[PDB]
């Protein structure tokens, strides 16, 4: 979708706190994206895919 | 030295109707593009970790 201006420090966040326990915002921008970086390689779920 | 005018009487070569300008530039039109897309030599993008 080349979206090269929905800067993704977006989607690391939500999934980190819909399961709860964890301080969001009391944890730094960068484990998150590192947290992306794994996420990318994988696979979707055929039904999301499909 | 006694006065002769015939030599003293010259005839005078000046241009006529300047304007003179100093600062320059200023003439210059420039925006900028958003800072979330820059490049370098590269080319590819300055700052791409989205």
């Amino acid at each position: 979708l080349n979206l090269y201006q929905k800067k993704m420090k977006s989607i690391v966040e939500d999934f980190l706190k819909r399961l709860q326990i964890f301080d969001i915002s009391r944890v730094p921008d960068d484990q998150m994206y590192r947290l992306r970086d794994r996420l990318r390689l994988l696979p979707v779920e055929i039904r999301r895919l499909d | 030295q006694q006065f002769d005018f015939r030599a003293s009487m010259h005839m005078l070569t000046s241009n006529l109707t300047f304007t003179v300008y100093s600062d320059l530039l200023a003439f210059v039109s420039a925006d900028t593009v958003e800072p979330i897309n820059a490049v370098a030599f590269d080319n590819m993008r300055i700052m791409n970790e989205l």
